[PDB]
């Protein structure tokens, strides 16, 4: 009765206006009112008016049928429907040529033993022959049906956390229609796990699966180690030879978020930066104040012979190409990582004749990468040969220009469709160029620097007209005879930037318009002196509160100076751009990385003063007795040499010789939650709560929750292109139908969503067109828990601007303390097996004098700090029984840290006294503040108070503790 | 005596073509020389062969010529010709023939017809010549987007792989979705582009599949109860579905989707079964003209969103193309000849189809007026032999289906018109080749009936019939079938070998001197199907015991039987893709569909005159008395 009037109202509208009305009648998960959902509509006023009419229709009609319903709405017909498309991959892709053995008829026979795959399906083997005397012949199909009747499915998470506790299901299927199956199922022992299966006793269960049915068998597993660990479950059918085993790898990600940290980037040039020909650089130790307990750090020192040596060697390698950029791809500009660094690395090694170092195939392997990125970038090509950043968005003039620029460069290396390229060019001249030379942006704005801000109508469209003009100048020769308007449009854009150059004030806009004029030879006169005087300290074109945008501006400026053949002015600009590697030793975003690679390779292209390279670099680590030495010459194989250390120490790099080079120091560690409290330019609020019981949940989903994420930008304009990086908790995965509703509609709230594989935890990436600087932008969707987890570790939502990674803010989310989500899922022995990591008079003297025991204290617990990952126990040392490596005093506070497993193992009381001794490897941090680790070689014993020692049950223990204290100070340990 | 020369009307360059030479009434030994010259100058003898005509070969011999592909013949401006000259002692016979080098066939097989992003397209290109024998040439292979942009252009030589170009391509994760095209052409012939297409859709993982099975495979527009559609929902692992289906119907108006909003019903699904009925009053009112006749020629689509009972997953499916007609059959006269012979039976070949185009099997068809009744076979074709009268009037034939439980207003009915053969000088000298309809396999023997009808003074002058067998546009077998005086029926037995697949034409004739002293030629032809088999042999069987169900990871032994020296390309595909998009998958019928388009005949038999029989079947004639055929310019045949 409710789907009835919903389609009669939608029948009132026709063509594309009906899609606006039907989207007005859909449910919205945040429950925005109909006027708020209208604010996200990008189609124009006719679509909004049809949206509001149909939205407020069934809003008041549902509230009328609910207020008289005392006395599902599953209408998504689609009319398209996506059918089954995932089938097992084809195999047996061979050609047999050994068929010469003839019979009476000349028929040749081949026997061939092949192994079937694990797919329970009907395989079908197809054959086409070709004979030099008989021609072509296609055989009839031969069907091979694979069916075992009993099969096991092992349900693992994407990832668990070390010392987090999960329930793992093996679902066992039995389809004999009327015959039941009694099966014994066994979980195999793994010493990296902790479960009911031990080394001396297997965990067997005996079940009976009914006919045409399935039975799930749960297994509770605690991972104890970090890394790729296998889960193997075997089961065999009783009184039969039917047996199956399923082995799957359970990735146990380390606890905390993994954070890279650039410690130092330095230019290596002892001719110019050396005193007496000897350059000395001191690299400090990294700030590891927010490190996760019981994880290792790893400092990577990188020496590069040229400042373009990392980016060239990583753009040829296919797996190394994806790790230049620190942001996700999968949208229109961002997908150009498959093309733009590989194009200018091949163009660099073209102009310098350097493929003799690499393999002979290494050019042809890198040519295949640009062909793949051409096929990937063609997915964003719309119907009018224009390019939009997402699949159902209006086309971006900024993007469509940037596709013309990279396709014109790749046309010299790869076969790019010239007709499609110049049809994309012809769309830019005709549809988007104003008659005064201005290129207009009618799609949603992608890059921040494409808006002329406020009551400065000066600098309006100057950065965009320059960006299109650089792109059309790259396709000048390619689309020459194809478009007869390209020569006039390039000149009209060049006249607009030249006439409006005196009005420019921002360093990006001065620099990007200079390179557009330098390609036309029009950076002379007052355009030249304004461009040079804009630069701070004769080496950078920067503006405060800008990072990556400043790197783009200085790269556009370096390309402007190199186009002017100003080779004497460019070496300080080259050295500055060489050391702006703030994000893991690289440049973080895409447009920053593609611009500084182009500008630095252009310097080494036409100033080939690198043939006299003879750089002798020496690194002196304090942890090593001998200083590492490396010599980077011009011919000497790889132009990059690296060193790794596990110690976070300061060290000194000493460089001698000739040439200009790069030092890079990046520390990799796992960071807790304290260092993520800082938020810059963004504002973020995350909250999670259990869903209502009337909510439809999946069949394998045990519970459901509602995740609310609200964000707001703290700038003077809206933040164009931001990303929500949302990690799921262990066992959780988001509702696809909520995210499909938020991404497909005329009231579109999410540009695109994707699940990021090869990551630490299960991460949902949400792409946003904007983040409002006036109103808080909220979105809600459901997440579903798929198995019981004993000690859930919190998730993480990180918002950031895509083009400025400094403008970020991270928040963490965990459910309630009342959820039963912190309660240990183990029983008793499995609990104790998980408490080994947590932690009689001669016994105390021996255990306090074992080789490795550093300190013995009597402490008193003042305060617990129960956090999400670890527990802090602030204790006052009331007596020092054995002095250790940490210089403590009596009644001095010290932090004792144990895992959230050990909250039930220790059962500490606040105010109570304790006898604590541990090892020196469990000391952590640097003085003046050392943190203590309650580890597996740490002793925790309750010391009763002086009123509790008067009881007869405690009097023997207090005499044993007083005899232990006097023996260990007066006599110590035996020699 | 009369000398005759019969060649195919298009001769292929670098090819073995057969010239028929025959001396009607020859005596002694007649030396015949066949010379091929360039057109129109005859400056160069392109081919030169010799034979003799005597009593031992019955004054009938064949000559194989091979015209070389010279640089003058390879010129791309204008259709070229050659001049074939046969010299029967002192009498020369000369005919100008159209030529074409051809030798272009490229077949493309994908491993499957639907793909996800990230999948690997395994594709093979088979490079054969005009005789379908493997050639080693350079092929340019292009993969294009659904918008047509080339993303991969390969060049591979099939000289060392001996004609099986085996390649692969990885689909990227972000890509155009739609119908992709592979294109291939030889290096020396870029204008002969051969293509296969495949589809790229996105990842779909249903927990349960939904099948929409209508009660009939069509909707009767005058059915009072309506169209019942069974909803079969089951899991992919085999179990049944309990829940709730939301079903909506609609009308597909050519290229127009009309959602019937008043047909939206809630149907429970219990043990994987449910039913949604589209009532007739919803169908008439929902379409804007409420006419039963204005719904004929349209189709019903139906969409259904099935939810599990725990609210857990919804999977929606659609069944499109359910036609709203009154007749479930369509009669087609496409496989029948267009010309009949007077006072001799006319072998009418009625092709009956379902409304989706599939052949309608075991359907009884009755001709109106003559009451001949036959059944269709599995190919949808029925044979009805209609006994014609001794008249040269056009024969109007109406065929009607007569299947029980179908009303007479709902029976398929179509009308055609057959035309008579024109004899020389309005004479009664006829020939009819009568062939039984067997699905002819290689190894069966076909008895061909040679029926004579002449005036009683002209009967004794006919001593033999001269027959010619053509297959794949080449003369396959020529012989004579002798005849005693008084034999009005002569039978030639014909063994079908593997060289007759897929189809062959038998053309036969006799000559005589009539009552006016003039040389008369009377001819006839017939087109015969051969069962789609293979010129070679290729079987894949089990090598071990015939196990019905196998286990995962089980080793099996494959027995592969092929010709000597044959190279066999293999692929193991899941069965669920093979059934999905069958129009792009390489089948054995699709080999025989391609060579069936390359033929030099247009009609399935007979003709306007003696020159009408040779020209319609793909031959040409030149005699010493002046009997000849017209010139061929176009290899194709016209259609409106
Ligand atoms: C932070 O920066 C580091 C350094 O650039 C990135 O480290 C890279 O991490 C991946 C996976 O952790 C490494 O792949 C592994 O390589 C080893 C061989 O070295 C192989 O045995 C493994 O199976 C795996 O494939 C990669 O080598 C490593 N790169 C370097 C230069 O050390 C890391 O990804 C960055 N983290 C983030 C969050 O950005």
């Amino acid at each position: 009765q409710l789907m009835e009037k919903r389609m009669d109202k939608a029948g009132q509208y026709s063509s594309d206006l009906r899609k606006c009305c039907e989207d007005g009648m859909r449910d919205n998960p945040m429950k925005f009112p109909c006027q708020r959902r209208a604010q996200f509509i990008l189609q124009g006023d006719a679509c909004v008016k049809a949206f509001l009419d149909c939205c407020e229709y069934i809003t008041q009609l549902r509230q009328q049928h609910s207020r008289d319903g005392a006395l599902d709405d599953d209408i998504i017909p689609e009319e398209d429907i996506i059918s089954r498309s995932q089938f097992p991959e084809s195999w047996l892709w061979t050609v047999i040529e050994d068929l010469k053995q003839a019979d009476k008829n000349g028929i040749s026979t081949k026997l061939m033993n092949v192994f079937l795959k694990d797919s329970i399906t009907t395989w079908e083997i197809l054959a086409v022959s070709l004979s030099d005397k008989k021609g072509i012949c296609v055989a009839d199909p031969y069907e091979v049906t694979v069916m075992q009747d009993f099969f096991i499915d092992l349900r693992l998470p994407y990832s668990v956390v070390r010392n987090e506790q999960v329930e793992i299901r093996a679902i066992l299927y039995n389809y004999r229609e009327a015959e039941n199956l009694k099966v014994r199922v066994e979980l195999l022992y793994n010493p990296a796990f902790c479960s009911l299966a031990t080394a001396k006793k297997r965990h067997q269960q005996t079940i009976t699966i009914p006919a045409r049915s399935s039975v799930a068998v749960p297994y509770v597993i605690v991972p104890l180690k970090i890394g790729l660990h296998e889960v193997e479950v075997k089961a065999a059918v009783y009184n039969h030879f039917i047996s199956d085993g399923v082995k799957k790898t359970l990735k146990v990600v380390p606890e905390g978020v993994r954070v890279n940290k650039t410690v130092a980037v330095r230019t290596l040039n002892p001719e110019h930066l050396g005193q007496g020909g000897v350059q000395r650089e001191e690299v400090p130790a990294a700030d590891l104040s927010d490190q996760v307990p019981d994880t290792e750090s790893e400092t990577k020192i990188l020496l590069q012979g040229t400042p373009v040596a990392q980016m060239t060697e990583d753009a040829i390698d296919g797996e190394r190409l994806k790790h230049l950029i620190q942001t996700p791809s999968g949208c229109g500009e961002q997908n150009m990582i498959g093309m733009t660094p590989t194009v200018i690395a091949v163009h660099y090694l073209d102009s310098t004749d350097q493929w003799e170092k690499f393999g002979l195939e290494k050019r042809q392997e890198s040519l295949e990468l640009i062909r793949k990125g051409y096929t990937q970038q063609l997915a964003f090509r719309q119907k009018s040969s224009a390019y939009a950043a997402f699949q159902y968005r209006p086309p971006s003039t900024w993007l469509t220009a940037y596709v013309v620029k990279v396709f014109a460069l790749a046309a010299n290396l790869i076969a790019i469709d010239s007709k499609d390229l110049c049809e994309t060019v012809k769309w830019l001249i005709l549809e988007k160029q104003k008659p005064d030379g201005i290129f207009q942006e009618d799609g949603p704005v992608i890059h921040q620097e494409m808006i002329g801000g406020f009551r400065d109508t000066r600098e309006k469209d100057v950065s965009l007209t320059a960006f299109v003009l650089i792109a059309l100048h790259e396709a000048k020769d390619i689309c020459e005879a194809q478009v007869n308007s390209l020569g006039r449009s390039i000149a009209k854009a060049g006249d607009f930037l030249e006439n409006h150059y005196r009005e420019l004030r921002r360093p990006y806009t001065v620099a990007i318009a200079a390179y557009a004029l330098a390609l036309l030879g029009k950076l002379e006169g007052d355009r030249l002196t304004k461009f040079l005087n804009t630069a701070k300290e004769k080496n950078r074109w920067e503006e405060p509160n800008q990072k990556l945008y400043n790197v783009e501006a200085t790269s556009y400026a370096l390309l402007a100076l190199l186009a002017r053949k100003d080779y004497d002015t460019t070496p300080p600009v080259v050295r500055w751009l060489n050391e702006q590697r703030y994000y893991g030793g690289g440049y973080g975003s895409t447009q920053a990385t593609f611009m500084v690679f182009q500008a630095l390779a252009q310097y080494q292209k036409d100033v080939p003063d690198h043939k006299e390279l003879n750089l002798d670099v020496s690194i002196q680590l304090p942890s090593r007795n001998s200083a590492v030495r490396h010599r980077i010459l011009w011919e000497s194989a790889s132009l990059l040499r690296s060193e790794e250390t596990k110690e976070n120490e300061r060290f000194t790099v000493k460089a001698e010789g000739k040439g200009q080079g790069t030092l890079s120091v990046v520390t990799v560690y796992h960071a807790k939650l304290k260092g993520k409290v800082s938020c810059k330019k963004f504002d973020l609020r995350v909250s999670i709560r259990p869903a209502p019981e009337t909510v439809k949940k999946p069949q394998d989903a045990k519970g459901s929750m509602i995740l609310d994420i609200c964000t707001k930008y703290l700038g003077d304009q809206d933040a164009t292109m931001s990303i929500l990086d949302i990690s799921m908790m262990t066992g959780f995965s988001p509702d696809v139908e909520d995210l499909k509703t938020l991404s497909t509609g005329v009231d579109r709230y999410i540009s695109k969503y994707e699940m990021n594989r090869d990551s630490n935890k299960n991460t949902l990436i949400i792409y946003l067109d904007k983040v409002s600087h006036t109103v808080e932008d909220c979105l809600s969707f459901k997440v579903h828990q798929y198995f019981n987890v004993g000690l859930i570790q919190p998730g993480a939502v990180k918002v950031y601007s895509y083009y400025n990674l400094d403008e970020t803010c991270i928040r963490f989310y965990h459910p309630d303390k009342e959820d039963g989500m912190l309660s240990k899922l183990c029983h008793k022995d499995t609990c104790r097996c998980a408490e080994e990591n947590c932690f009689t008079l001669e016994d105390r003297l021996d255990k306090a004098c074992e080789p490795g025991v550093d300190y013995v204290y009597k402490t008193r617990l003042i305060q617990k700090k129960l956090e999400d990952d670890f527990d802090e126990y602030i204790m006052v040392i009331e007596n020092i029984i054995k002095s250790g490596s940490d210089e403590v005093q009596v009644k001095q506070e010290r932090k004792f840290i144990s895992h959230i497993k050990c909250r039930e193992a220790l059962k500490l009381k606040e105010g109570a006294h304790y006898l604590v001794w541990g090892v020196s490897s469990d000391l952590w941090g640097e003085k003046p503040k050392i943190s203590y680790i309650i580890g597996k070689d740490t002793w925790v014993e309750l010391w009763p108070e002086a009123e509790e020692c008067q009881d007869e049950e405690n009097q023997k223990q207090c005499e044993d503790l007083a005899n232990f204290t006097e023996n260990m100070v007066v006599f110590g340990c035996p020699n | 005596p009369m000398y005759s020369m019969i060649t195919p009307n298009i001769l292929r360059l670098e090819s073995e073509e057969t010239v028929v030479l025959e001396a009607h009434g020859g005596q002694g030994t007649i030396q015949v020389s066949v010379t091929v010259h360039d057109f129109p100058a005859k400056k160069q003898v392109l081919s030169n062969e010799n034979t003799q005509l005597n009593s031992n070969n019955g004054y009938l011999s064949t000559v194989t010529i091979k015209i070389p592909a010279s640089k003058e013949l390879k010129s791309d401006k204008g259709h070229k010709f050659v001049t074939v000259v046969a010299t029967f002692g002192n009498v020369q016979v000369e005919k100008v023939v159209l030529i074409s080098l051809q030798s272009g066939y490229l077949f493309i097989q994908t491993d499957k017809t639907i793909y996800t992003p990230g999948s690997t397209v395994l594709y093979r290109v088979f490079t054969v010549d005009h005789k379908l024998l493997p050639v080693g040439q350079t092929v340019f292979i292009t993969i294009e987007t659904p918008d047509g942009i080339p993303v991969k252009r390969d060049s591979k030589s099939s000289q060392n792989q001996f004609g099986i170009l085996t390649l692969s391509w990885n689909i990227p994760e972000l890509v155009n979705m739609g119908v992709w095209k592979i294109k291939a052409y030889y290096e020396d012939s870029p204008q002969q582009v051969f293509s296969a297409e495949f589809e790229v859709k996105e990842y779909v993982l249903p927990s349960f599949e939904v099948q929409l099975e209508p009660e009939e495979k069509f909707y009767y527009i005058d059915d009072p109860d309506g169209l019942k559609v069974n909803i079969i929902a089951r899991f992919l692992y085999g179990e049944q579905v309990d829940g709730t289906a939301f079903v909506i119907f609609g009308v597909q108006d050519g290229d127009r989707r009309i959602s019937l909003t008043h047909s939206l019903t809630r149907v429970p699904i219990n043990d994987g079964n449910g039913e949604a009925i589209l009532k007739r009053q919803v169908l008439l009112n929902g379409v804007q003209p409420s006419r039963a006749d204005a719904l004929v020629g349209k189709s019903i689509y139906v969409s259904a969103t099935v939810i599990l009972q725990s609210g857990s997953d919804m999977v929606e499916a659609e069944r499109t193309g359910i036609p709203i007609v009154t007749s479930p059959y369509q009669i087609h006269f496409t496989k029948t000849p267009k010309f009949f012979k007077p006072a001799m039976p006319f072998d009418l070949m009625v092709y009956v189809t379902n409304p989706d185009g599939s052949p309608a099997r075991h359907i009884p068809v009755v001709t109106q007026g003559s009451n001949v009744q036959s059944l269709t076979q599995d190919d949808g074709v029925a044979k009805l032999s209609i006994n014609t009268q001794n008249k040269r009037d056009p024969l109007t034939i109406t065929v009607r289906t007569k299947k029980d439980n179908i009303p007479e207003g709902r029976q398929a009915t179509r009308t055609m018109q057959a035309l008579p053969y024109n004899t020389q000088g309005n004479s009664n000298n006829y020939l009819h080749l009568s062939v039984p309809r067997v699905e002819l396999k290689p190894g069966e023997t076909l008895n061909v009936n040679f029926h004579l009808r002449t005036d009683p003074g002209e009967q004794a002058k006919i001593r033999y019939y001269t027959y010619m067998i053509m297959n794949k546009g080449k003369l396959l077998k020529v012989g004579r079938q002798y005849r005693e005086p008084g034999q009005d029926l002569v039978v030639l037995p014909l063994t079908i070998t593997s060289d007759f697949i897929p189809s062959f034409r038998l053309v036969a004739y006799y000559t005589l001197i009539n009552a006016k002293g003039q040389r008369e030629v009377v001819a006839d032809s017939v087109w015969v199907d051969v069962k789609d088999s293979c010129m070679g042999t290729l079987v894949v069987k089990n090598g071990g015991k015939e196990e019905k169900h196998h286990r995962p990871g089980q080793q099996i032994t494959l027995k592969i039987e092929a010709d000597q020296g044959a190279r066999v390309g293999l692929v193991a595909v899941d069965k669920g893709v093979f059934v999905l998009n069958k129009k792009n998958k390489l089948t054995q019928r699709k080999i025989w569909d391609v060579v069936e388009k390359a033929d030099i005949g247009c009609t399935p038999g007979s003709g306007r005159n003696y020159a009408g029989v040779f020209t319609d079947a793909g031959l040409t004639l030149k005699t010493s008395q002046g009997l000849e055929t017209q010139q061929r310019a176009d290899p194709q045949c016209p259609q409106p």
